[PDB]
RNA sequence: GAUGUGUGCU
């Protein structure tokens, strides 16, 4: 459940980068196979992503680090 | 309630704000000092008259009523050739 | 700047005699008088913004070590950056006299012939743009809407900055 | 005379009676004005004004949705609503309002397929009404073109 | 009628013409839902061809705004009328007296914010009593033009349709007068030599009350026509 | 009151407080029957004399 | 895909460069079997095919011929959307 | 054919998907705000009372226009930028724009007001809850003058 | 606590009556009175005309040579018919009538398991010496208001909006009772006004049955 | 036509005990308010219990006075006693005493037991003292009654609040069965004074309401 | 589809 995005804006302090970060994360959960980092309560992908940004455990740096790590992992498994 | 976020259209939220109240606007002596305090004359150019009081000889003169603290509380415009009471 | 007659001043005399802060103070206090009379609250940031956009051109007084004409009405930002790179060297810059144009002449006289052409007087703008062989860099909010890409204002700001730093 | 006529009935001359709440059964703690007003039913019906559209037919020369309710047409995101989306900063809502659900014919069907494929992502192009403008300017004696 | 009028209703609703007003006084001789017959007082009959005068009321017919203009008699059998007094009421008049709406019992009070700005909170008895129910007729058209590859006829032979579609059309192809149709149903069957049948627009219900065919000359007829 | 809730307690308490104000003003405005009649526009006893 | 828009006058050679043909007869669709004329303000030869992936004379009807200019009327079998670009 | 299953499927494609609600002259930017939909029986777009001020919308017959943000960034913009919750100050001045008006204030005024006599004008209550328990029972007048014990 | 009991049913008219419940503890007059008022106004079981078949009539926007009323006005007068079918919950009355004069409800050839409670109820006026209506009025039992445009075939059957509800007005009053040595005991006078097709005592007993059956959740 | 949507308690969501919040759905159309308001009117003002009816303090004989060394005023000690939620066994009325002295708070755990008379809140504060010589003592007569009985109607008198429900407030909202357009959904939010649990006082109120509808129920 | 006219609504 989500009504106000004030906490998520305090975490990613721009509200215009909040949109882009949460959109990246939600398209991960939706198109990609990645699963939520927080127990979904029958929320859509956007609200799950916003709720993750609020609980602290995702932002632009975290997303980029995960992406680079998993790219390197896939390349290593490629042999 | 914070400083403006880098990268956001202020030229549009400025014109919208100056133009939304457009539908609310229409389309179609002596100096009575009011409160307690001192008096200051901005750009004084005056001379004492034979009546004992002062007459001002500069059009840009302003009469400021200052509160006892030191802040300006009133401001009037005094014409050319106006006799003061104090 | 002191009065040699009486009457209401035109905010070009205020501009060129009493300065730029004098004319912003004038325009702000006047339009705010008009609003405040009807009990409308509008912060002054907005009127200072529109005033800033009314002071964009600048006539040249003397060229100096620069390459502008004498009475050419160049934009103020071009003058500012050119002189700031000349004083970075040893040369001597150019002296300018701020202009002040209404919101209808400061829009037709901007640097993109697509903004202007989509605002007003389309034929009068496409003619001068055609003979001057002009060139539009696609940089405001209206040209990116006309064309159809992201405006460079909100999230399009991040996008456009990435795209610009890619060149 | 109105009060005399109320007395000729047996109603309170103040025109106000004491109403009870229908669903909690207690008084409105004031006498309220009850009477008989002659009401009219203006013919601005609502089932003559409710309209919705996801996809329909699109115009011919400028490939935009058609207008009005008879033609299964779409609302006009006017010129003044663009400024309200620019003000908010919503640069993606605006792009999809003037590209995907509107002119750009090649990236307008890719969006239909993406949407009924589980994907929500736009491959936007150039509004086919800008090319109409380029052709109508280039059909004056004016060479207008795109650089690189 | 309005309980609180102005007295200018019996003029506005008589001088506008919707109502069927007596021409010569007399006694009502026969009153039907769709005609009145006045036997004129002999004090007002001409020397020759004394007779009576007949008023054919305008039954359910369509106004420009797609509403029902429909006269109904306000007199009864065997009852005297004098000159210039209404015999039949028009649309939105009551006993020859303008009546645009209904008299409903209002209470001026806030009610849980359902009449917040200018809104109105109507009871359910106002819609049970069917008192603001209005009637609205609408004509749909279907023209048979002689295109290329040969003209287009109105036959019922429609390809690529279920039988539920052709169930309401008669043999001639046009719908049955009285068929409760809904959105999408076939009203007229028209064929394109390669199908441009006339169908009910989306979401508009109805009951077909009048089918109406025109034909130029040399085109023989159809039994329906 | 709303403008001071916003500045002391932030945005979420104010968005929850605005709906509460709404429901509880609606309830107690309906519950009062605060109508309007003709005997409420009371003409002064001194209007005839002044005029 | 593109980063600027340049406007200028148009030289007669450039106007010939844009054009895909020449228009010499002031006659639109022939008010008959509705096919564009030879060299009128509509023309299948100059501007493009009227029906998608079909010549005008009726010698080709499929995509497999895409790109071949017909011989009877010179209407290169191609999309019909090129009548809004040529 | 609107089977009974293209509902809650629909009540789920609607769950947390905002829709924009625009009113005809969009004079300022508060004239487009994104609300979360609640499916209602009818043909009228029910519109919360506290946003009417911003919209400049009475209910004497004016119409609104719903738009649907399709893509994913458009939903996060309609939620993080345009959501009618995020707009409780006006961009034209630091003044509020969610201001209760005209019935929420006649109610809050009739309630919070005193009459110099009432059903119970002396009694010393023991908290707000007892005040409600007394008003609802008809033992005290909403305008009484009591001594409450509040924390 | 004490308990209320139906001590008096003063049937003042054929339609409206007054039941009385006493004794009622303090503060219960209003509880029971308003629960019963809302349940009577909302959920009582009635019968209503639902489909009509007039002989030579195809749609309701037409007229019949001989009758003084459109078929729409006939449909409204039927929609206001008060009938009390007794055993079934769907019956078909058959009205046959010919000759000048009104057509009251008495001209319905009704069965044993049907009771027309208001026989003076006009339906339509025949104004010709040889004009005759023959209609088949289909009455059935239900609840609440169920319009013709919400239910669920030939081009004869006309549909009327059915208002299956016998009570028209319910009022209730609470006033102190005379118990030999006790005060603060109330008495509830439920002054109801049906249309005739239900019994006051049975109305109150159905209301209380519905209320208690809803309370049976706990 | 006699079958109604019979509801069932969807959930009994309980905030800190004695603050439960029941929701029952899908209740028939318009039954939200009949049921909610019947239960509210019963729970609020017609429901049995014990409460401190009156009290006499040794060294004061008038509501507007002050016993020396006691922090509160007698006008506030009477308030602190009004909230004393107490359960009494088969006796109809009993008397308790509050002999105590010493600097500190006087809490309900300082009353003489009296056997079966049980105090639900031993942490309830009654008065504060300020001297090692300050000694307070009072005889509180607690009594059984129905509902709420003020003192203006009736040796300092205390407004006797006999019933347990501190605050009941239902709120009906819209809910839908598979297709039926708009039904009700009763949402009751009850607090009690600890002497009874909410999900039990709701059942006691429903029992009270049902027993009234037994002389004229159809037994169907 | 374009244009015009008219009405109406904000
Ligand atoms: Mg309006
Ligand atoms: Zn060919």
């Amino acid at each position: 459940a989500r009504v106000t995005v004030q906490d998520a804006v305090e975490k990613i302090g721009n509200r215009f980068d909040l949109v882009l970060v949460a959109a990246r994360r939600a398209r991960q959960m939706q198109v990609g196979g990645k699963d939520p980092l927080v127990p979904e309560e029958n929320d859509k992908t956007t609200v799950i992503a916003l709720r993750e940004i609020e609980e602290g455990l995702i932002n632009n740096q975290i997303l980029d680090v995960r992406e680079r790590q998993e790219q390197q992992e896939q390349e290593a498994a490629e042999l | 309630g914070h400083i403006i976020n880098k990268g956001e259209a202020i030229g549009v939220i400025a014109a919208q704000s100056i133009g939304e109240p457009g539908t609310q606007l229409t389309m179609r002596s002596s100096i009575q000092v009011k409160n307690k305090g001192s008096i200051k004359l901005s750009n004084v150019k005056s001379v004492v008259n034979s009546s004992g009081k002062l007459v001002i000889t500069s059009r840009n003169t302003e009469l400021k009523l200052i509160d006892e603290f030191g802040r300006t509380k009133e401001s009037y415009k005094v014409p050319y050739g106006a006799v003061l009471a104090k | 700047g002191d009065v040699i007659s009486d009457g209401p001043e035109a905010p070009h005399d205020i501009l060129r005699l009493r300065g730029v802060h004098a004319v912003t103070r004038y325009i702000v206090n006047e339009v705010q008088d008009v609003y405040r009379l009807q009990g409308v609250k509008i912060n002054d940031k907005h009127i200072e913004v529109i005033v800033r956009q009314m002071l964009r051109k600048a006539t040249i007084v003397n060229a100096g070590s620069s390459d502008f004409l004498e009475g050419e009405q160049v934009e103020y930002s071009r003058v500012k950056i050119a002189n700031r790179e000349l004083e970075a060297n040893g040369k001597v810059g150019a002296t300018y006299s701020r202009d002040l144009l209404g919101i209808t002449k400061a829009s037709l006289a901007t640097e993109s012939f697509i903004s202007a052409a989509s605002f007003q007087e389309t034929t009068r703008v496409l003619t001068e743009a055609a003979v001057a062989g002009k060139r539009d860099e696609l940089r405001g909010l209206k040209e990116n809407v006309i064309v159809g890409r992201l405006i460079p204002a909100g999230t399009g700001y991040a996008y456009h900055q990435d795209r610009m730093r890619r060149r | 005379e109105i009060k005399e006529l109320l007395k000729l009935g047996d109603l309170p001359t103040s025109g106000q009676i004491r109403l009870y709440d229908g669903r909690t059964g207690e008084q409105f703690e004031r006498p309220v004005t009850v009477g008989y007003m002659y009401m009219l039913k203006l013919n601005h019906l609502v089932d003559d004004k409710m309209h919705a559209r996801s996809t329909g037919s699109y115009s011919l020369v400028t490939q935009q949705p058609l207008g009005g309710k008879a033609q299964f047409g779409g609302q006009r995101f006017g010129e003044m609503e663009v400024w309200a989306l620019e003000a908010y900063g919503a640069a993606y809502t605006l792009q999809e309002m003037l590209t995907v659900k509107s002119d750009d014919v090649n990236g307008r069907t890719k969006m239909y397929k993406n949407i009924v494929d589980g994907n929500h992502q736009m491959e936007p192009g150039m509004p086919e009404s800008f090319n109409v403008l380029l052709k109508e300017i280039r059909s004056l004696g004016i060479n207008i073109e795109l650089e690189d | 009628k309005p309980l609180v009028g102005t007295g200018m209703e019996r003029a506005v609703a008589v001088d506008s013409g919707v109502t069927a007003v007596a021409k010569r006084g007399g006694v009502v001789q026969y009153v039907d839902a769709s005609r009145i017959v006045i036997k004129v007082n002999e004090d007002e009959m001409y020397p020759g061809e004394a007779g009576i005068d007949i008023y054919n009321l305008t039954k359910y017919t369509r106004s420009n705004q797609n509403t029902c203009i429909n006269q109904m008699p306000c007199v009864s059998l065997g009852e005297p009328v004098e000159r210039g007094d209404v015999l039949a009421d028009g649309p939105s008049t009551d006993l020859g007296e303008l009546a645009l709406g209904q008299n409903m019992r209002v209470a001026f009070m806030p009610w849980n914010g359902y009449n917040f700005e200018d809104s109105i909170l109507v009871s359910e008895r106002v819609v049970q009593e069917d008192r603001f129910t209005t009637i609205h007729i609408q004509e749909l058209a279907c023209v048979s033009r002689d295109t290329k590859l040969g003209p287009e006829e109105i036959t019922a032979d429609i390809p690529n349709v279920g039988e539920a579609a052709l169930s309401k059309l008669d043999e001639s192809g046009i719908v049955y007068i009285g068929a409760e149709v809904t959105g999408g149903d076939i009203l007229v069957g028209k064929v394109t030599p390669k199908d441009s049948s006339l169908r009910v627009p989306n979401g508009v219900s109805g009951t077909v009350i009048d089918v109406q065919v025109f034909t130029r000359d040399g085109v023989e007829k159809d039994k329906r026509a | 009151m709303l403008n001071t809730c916003y500045r002391i307690l932030g945005l979420k308490p104010t968005v929850i407080f605005a709906d509460q104000i709404m429901y509880t003003g609606f309830a107690y405005a309906a519950r009062s029957g605060a109508s309007v009649g003709i005997d409420d526009m009371v003409i002064p006893e001194k209007k005839h004399e002044i005029i | 895909e593109f980063d600027a828009i340049k406007i200028a006058l148009a030289s007669p050679d450039m106007i010939r460069s844009w054009s895909f043909g020449e228009v010499k007869k002031p006659e639109t669709i022939n008010y008959r079997t509705f096919k564009p004329e030879r060299d009128g303000l509509f023309c299948a030869r100059i501007f493009g095919p009227v029906k998608d992936y079909e010549c005008l004379c009726g010698k080709y009807k499929r995509l497999k011929h895409r790109g071949v200019i017909c011989e009877k009327c010179g209407v290169e079998v191609t999309q019909t959307k090129v009548r809004r670009e040529r | 054919r609107e089977e009974a299953v293209v509902w809650d499927i629909l009540d789920e494609v609607i769950r947390e998907h905002p829709v924009l609600l625009n009113r005809a002259p969009t004079l300022h930017r508060l004239g487009i705000q994104a609300f979360e939909p609640v499916l209602i029986e009818g043909k009228a777009i029910q519109l919360h009372p506290l946003v009417c001020a911003a919209y400049n919308a009475d209910f004497d017959g004016d119409q609104m226009a719903v738009h649907v943000p399709l893509t994913l960034e458009a939903q996060l913009e309609a939620r993080a930028l345009m959501m009618s919750t995020n707009n409780i100050l006006s961009p034209a001045n630091g003044e509020p724009i969610i201001v209760p008006s005209q019935d929420v204030v006649l109610g809050l005024y009739y309630m919070t007001r005193d009459c110099v006599n009432a059903k119970g004008e002396g009694m010393v209550l023991t908290g707000p809850k007892e005040a409600e328990r007394l008003y609802r029972s008809g033992l005290a007048s909403l305008h009484a003058r009591v001594k409450v014990r509040i924390t | 606590f004490l308990k209320p009991r139906l001590v008096d049913i003063e049937q003042v008219s054929s339609t409206h009556a007054k039941v009385t419940l006493e004794p009622l503890e303090r503060g219960f007059g209003h509880t029971l009175g308003n629960a019963l008022r809302r349940i009577l106004l909302s959920s009582m079981p009635g019968c209503a005309v639902t489909e009509v078949e007039i002989d030579g009539v195809l749609h309701e926007y037409s007229t019949k040579e001989g009758v003084q009323e459109d078929i729409l006005e006939i449909l409204l007068n039927l929609k206001g018919l008060a009938v009390r079918v007794q055993g079934k919950d769907e019956v078909i009355l058959t009205l046959n009538k010919s000759g000048i004069g009104p057509v009251t409800a008495a001209d319905i050839t009704h069965d044993g398991d049907v009771e027309i409670v208001k026989p003076q109820h006009v339906i339509c006026h025949l104004t010709d010496e040889n004009a005759s209506i023959s209609m088949r009025i289909k009455v059935q039992r239900g609840r609440g208001y169920v319009p013709a445009s919400t239910r669920i075939r030939p081009i004869g059957r006309l549909l009327v909006d059915a208002c299956y509800s016998p009570v028209e007005r319910i009022a209730y009053n609470v006033e102190a009772a005379r118990v030999e040595q006790r005060t603060d005991l109330d008495k509830l006078v439920i002054e109801m006004e049906t249309n005739g097709t239900i019994d006051p005592e049975e109305a109150i007993r159905r209301a209380a049955t519905i209320l208690a059956e809803q309370l049976e959740a706990f």
